[PDB]
RNA sequence: UGGAGAGUUUGAUCCUGGCUCAGGGUGAACGCUGGCGGCGUGCCUAAGACAUGCAAGUCGUGCGGGCCGCGGGGUUUUACUCCGUGGUCAGCGGCGGACGGGUGAGUAACGCGUGGGUGACCUACCCGGAAGAGGGGGACAACCCGGGGAAACUCGGGCUAAUCCCCCAUGUGGACCCGCCCCUUGGGGUGUGUCCAAAGGGCUUUGCCCGCUUCCGGAUGGGCCCGCGUCCCAUCAGCUAGUUGGUGGGGUAAUGGCCCACCAAGGCGACGACGGGUAGCCGGUCUGAGAGGAUGGCCGGCCACAGGGGCACUGAGACACGGGCCCCACUCCUACGGGAGGCAGCAGUUAGGAAUCUUCCGCAAUGGGCGCAAGCCUGACGGAGCGACGCCGCUUGGAGGAAGAAGCCCUUCGGGGUGUAAACUCCUGAACCCGGGACGAAACCCCCGACGAGGGGACUGACGGUACCGGGGUAAUAGCGCCGGCCAACUCCGUGCCAGCAGCCGCGGUAAUACGGAGGGCGCGAGCGUUACCCGGAUUCACUGGGCGUAAAGGGCGUGUAGGCGGCCUGGGGCGUCCCAUGUGAAAGACCACGGCUCAACCGUGGGGGAGCGUGGGAUACGCUCAGGCUAGACG
């Protein structure tokens, strides 16, 4: 199935995930359909997180079926958030 | 650092006292016969102290071996035309309370007109390394305990070098009784 | 690592006076003045016509040796200075002295370079907040260097500063001689630096 | 989009099958001058409408047999057999050079 | 074999180098001294690296 | 040495022996049909054929031939039933064919 | 935004021209030397053998069963039993084991790269919607007994559940033949006829949740086919017999010579087939002024193989790395009849070999799988260990301080050198010890809100007591190469065509700026040099940008085929060619900008560029093509 999920790049103790959407059966690192955000754990920017919202809520939309701490960078974000 | 140790029994130790027959595995190297095993802290101290051991032994040895061709005018004239042929032997035992003994027996089996060599003496498996060496030096290889490699030994058998494998030390003495010939 | 050792001797190798020690590299005592040619036998012998790449490369190490630095961080920095887009030899001279411990000799903070370096690797030098140990950090125009809180009441510093207060300080540098403070303004160009090394000279030899 | 051609029929030996002659002029990827560079397709023909010396619209299609991935189009023009006569003289020549 | 004076035997175990040496016919090869059965040269003290004989012990 | 992974070749086993007989049954069936139109009985050869084509279905429907194959398969025995008949018969119990 | 040459055939010159060298780089290695820290990275050899440990399972919210545990009894006890249970243990049943991880032998091919096509197709799980889920039956493990067999294991009889299987009913629908209509290859719609559905558990149970069955729509994932690009050898010239096409059928999810029957005799080829060797391919990387040239390590994709070969089964997907069957090879046991194996998973063992790490800790983060969930699993991964193997960062002090100690070295005997170097004064304070001490980890979970949005709660750290901060606190590793010209830097002693050096010219046969040492210098520096390869210089394969009277080089000429190439004018077409627009050209890198790790490496964010390739439009000068004419070429 396609997921919505992070994909571990940069350093050894300096950890930057790419909020991305991809196929279940890929490499964590792997060919990925579409980068929709990125988040860095250790919060050292000021824009430390960030996500293109419509992007993310089209590919829900499609059936994209995002990982739990994915899910919870969205809500922070401010994606599955309506009114 | 330690990986295995295993009993006479047949049986998985993680933790071994005082005083209990361990297969050890472990040593980056073969080690010899009634070795003292010591503790160390670090990894770095250990080797630190293996490279003073080599240092005190290398140099001794090398210092040693240098005071034999001395003169060389004649003394190395004498030395170099050789009257009573040797014959070359490369050894190759199961452990290092075997190979020593070995030596130990054909050491005094040497009273003949042609003279044994020991040139490469080592514990483990024969190589076609080894049959290179043969090939070379017209030597052969025998075997106490150790059985030979399928490749090595088809190596030996169409290179044409002397493969040797053996289950008695008496066995070995015997064979070795049959190389120095005699022509007439 | 450092050059470490000998120092006035490089200064005598290529017959300029490259203060390297600060004071006695001023006064005479630099050896340029008591004796003047290079060192060691062959130095009083007749000096023989130095080939093109002689003379270039001559050029390069009285530079390195005036900033101080390893051969491969020179290197490093002429292959960025090139890489970026101006003039390829006024804009490395200003990235060489954008490097911290340049600085903060230039703003009198010690009086010789090396000395500078330590100074700044001894957690004596604070930029904007933290104390910077590394004479490696490079400094992007309009940015504040300062003595450290705790090594403000040194004697050393306190010399330096009496040294510097009076003569005056490099049209792209301010200094605050009272709170032990000093701003890089400007990114300094080679015309504010009458230093007696030709970049042209420098940037041939490293050519090919 | 499929692969739309232009070609001479060259050959009709078999049954419901053309043989295509596709001539691609391209510039050399070093030397900068164009080489007229021909390549054979065979084509379906399902009626042999076609004939020997027909200039035809060949198109990319889903496979009739092994190597026979093309469906004619349309003809474009009929009767300017030279260039297949050409074609013949070449193979003729082909012939000559082995032993 | 470069060295003021060799210590190689008759099934001596060597490294080879290569490089070739311009005087000599058939020979491409240089046995670089200071490994195996080819201990370094005694007595160098200058370009000990290319011959492999250790830092000597000064007083 | 040994995996709980022996379980799925078990069950796998299980379920080539049951597909086997789901093929092997619905091939037979298939062939008695084509024979029976092969001289002209009609009705029976019909209803054997409905009864194939049943069978067939069940199949798609559980882990044997599933997807269009099934239906491909049907579409070939049919075909070749109706082919047969016109040799003789005409739709005579309504049955597999479209009329 | 970018391009350095030089030494050398000679008595000297000019060239032609090879060789050699500086430059940079590597998955390197070796030698000497060796403080740390960050980060990257480490069998390039035998795809050789492989131990041991682990590398893929999980669901009791699918179901029966054994072993135990409890709360309570029925049970005097003992049973047996009943539930709630707590775990286990194995079985059935489902989902995953086709992903992840490795290696690069083969394969020079639609294998890949690339741009399309698929009216010739699949897509379990995911989402979107629609419609359902009515009844009845059955076997099979496990289990019990009974054997056979050394073991591996296994056959026989019986029992039993279930989301296992079957059968009937319904039909939203779909499936198929036939017809009709619209399309245009098998796409869509419809009619008659035939065929096809399913299955349940969970509770806060009259209510929802998870699952279910059929369908269409999507989504991703592919399968297959084609356009073009894809190493050397012409001393490989003809290759082909399912081979090239057809008709029919089989087989496929689907086309097709994929396979078969039958008819036809083709098909490919010098625009390089077939054959041999070589080689995974690329995104890239290294180099280079660029064009190119080499390489494909790590990282990303794709392919291919999991001792060699062959083949199916199950499923959404394999011809299946830690499944199966079979033959062979090999290792391992055998009670000689037979089985067990497969590290190209991590670690490790050997063996080859110049050479390559730890049988490490962890599920904490991310991701995977299963699961309602907790949670379980995870040698993916996160990290730590080792190696100066790369790259970067810092230390080995700083400030004084002789018209110049000693030591050593030369000297023309005055002196000079080492050298402000040292000693010595002053100052700072890596190491080091204490004191604290992380960011990374806020969620899934619970409760309130409808199990939605939203609100609060709490736990959760391998790294690691590490990084890092606060206090203290020692002056605290310098090495290697070279020093005749290239080429930076020179003297003396010793040696006497010897010993030696050398990459090249060549140095050495008694005053050697070339050898050994010493001083002195110079280059770099925790490194430096040697070796090996690659590029560069090498415009030494020349497209940009070489030449061929005499240097290497014009075939001995003729005619002539392919091929290549082409006069002038006018008009079209618009293939090349240009252009505009768009789509692609993934990410990582490379480039620019900013930002994080005290800097930098490293990384992050954003941006631009980018040959090429498709699609749509345009332009017609120049090729190409068609048409018409001309007379300067050519022919008569
Ligand atoms: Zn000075």
């Amino acid at each position: 199935m396609v997921k919505i999920r992070l994909a571990r790049f940069g350093s050894k103790h300096n950890p930057h995930y790419r909020i991305v959407v991809t196929d279940a059966r890929r490499k964590r690192d792997g060919k990925y359909i579409e980068k929709i955000g990125y988040y860095d754990p250790r919060k050292t920017t000021p824009d430390w997180l960030k996500v293109d919202v419509e992007r993310a809520r089209y590919w829900l939309s499609v059936g994209a079926q995002p990982t739990d701490t994915a899910r919870r960078l969205l809500r922070q974000a401010g994606v599955f958030r309506q009114e | 650092r330690i990986r295995a140790m295993m009993d006479a029994d047949g049986n998985q130790r993680k933790e071994a006292g005082p005083g209990s027959a361990v297969q050890v595995l472990g040593f980056q190297e073969l080690p010899h016969a009634g070795d003292v095993v010591e503790w160390v802290p670090d990894l770095e101290a250990a080797k630190e102290i293996a490279e003073e051991r080599k240092e005190e032994r290398k140099a001794r040895e090398e210092e040693e071996k240098a005071r034999r061709p001395r003169t060389m005018a004649e003394l190395l004239r004498a030395m170099q035309e050789e009257g009573r042929k040797e014959l070359n032997l490369i050894l190759r035992a199961d452990t290092q309370g075997s190979l020593e003994a070995i030596q130990h027996i054909l050491a005094r089996e040497s009273t003949e007109d042609v003279k044994i060599n020991i040139l490469l003496a080592q514990v483990g498996a024969p190589t076609e390394s080894d049959v290179l060496l043969a090939q070379t030096a017209n030597a052969a290889i025998l075997a106490f305990g150790v059985n030979p490699p399928g490749s090595v030994k088809k190596k030996a058998e169409e290179k044409g070098v002397l493969l040797k494998t053996f289950r008695i030390i008496y066995d070995l003495v015997d064979e070795v009784r049959n190389m120095v010939k005699g022509q007439r | 690592g450092r050059y470490i050792g000998p120092v006035c001797r490089l200064c005598r190798r290529e017959g300029v006076k490259l203060y390297l020690k600060g004071e006695r590299c001023y006064s005479p005592k630099c050896a340029m003045e008591r004796r003047p040619y290079p060192p060691g036998q062959h130095g009083q012998k007749r000096a023989r016509r130095p080939s093109d790449y002689a003379v270039r490369l001559r050029e390069k190490q009285k530079l390195r040796r005036i900033y101080g630095i390893s051969e491969r961080q020179f290197r490093n920095l002429f292959e960025e200075a090139s890489k970026k887009k101006g003039v390829t030899g006024s804009v490395f001279l200003g990235l060489l002295e954008s490097r911290l411990d340049n600085v903060v000799y230039r703003l009198g903070f010690a009086v010789s370079r090396r000395q500078a370096r330590q100074l700044v690797r001894h957690g004596h030098i604070t930029v904007n907040g933290r104390r910077v140990d590394l004479p490696s950090y490079r400094v992007r125009p309009g940015d504040e260097i300062a003595v450290a809180e705790k090594s403000r009441n040194l004697e050393l510093i306190r010399q330096n500063l009496e040294a510097m207060k009076g003569r005056k300080v490099g049209p792209w540098l301010s200094l605050d001689v009272e709170g032990m403070k000093g701003k890089f303004l400007r990114l300094p160009d080679r015309e504010d630096l009458a230093l007696p090394v030709n970049e042209q000279l420098v940037i041939e030899f490293y050519s090919r | 989009p499929k692969k739309v051609l232009t070609g001479v029929v060259v050959s009709d030996k078999m049954q419901k099958t053309v043989t295509v002659l596709v001539e691609r002029q391209f510039p050399h990827p070093l030397y900068g001058k164009v080489i007229k560079r021909s390549k054979k397709y065979l084509a379906h023909d399902p009626e042999e409408k076609y004939k020997l010396g027909d200039v035809v619209e060949i198109i990319e299609s889903r496979p009739i047999s092994k190597r026979k991935r093309f469906r004619v189009l349309r003809l474009v023009e009929s009767g300017r057999m030279d260039l297949v006569e050409k074609y013949l003289i070449r193979r003729q020549n082909y012939e000559s050079l082995s032993k | 074999i470069p060295g003021e004076g060799h210590n190689l035997q008759e099934h001596s175990v060597v490294l080879i180098r290569g490089g070739r040496v311009k005087d000599l016919p058939g020979v491409r090869y240089h046995i670089v001294r200071g490994v195996y059965d080819a201990a370094g040269v005694k007595d160098r003290k200058k370009s000990r690296s290319k011959y492999g004989t250790k830092k000597p012990k000064e007083a | 040495r040994n995996l709980s992974a022996l379980k799925r070749h078990r069950q796998s086993l299980k379920r080539r022996l049951r597909n086997k007989a789901k093929k092997s049954a619905i091939k037979t069936l298939s062939k008695k049909a084509i024979q029976l139109a092969q001289e002209g009985k009609a009705e029976e050869a019909l209803k054997i054929m409905r009864k194939a084509e049943s069978l067939i279905d069940k199949a798609a429907k559980g882990s044997t031939l599933h997807k269009n194959a099934a239906a491909r398969r049907k579409s070939r025995l049919m075909r070749k039933v109706r082919q047969l008949l016109e040799a003789a018969g005409a739709p005579l119990i309504g049955g597999g064919l479209s009329a």
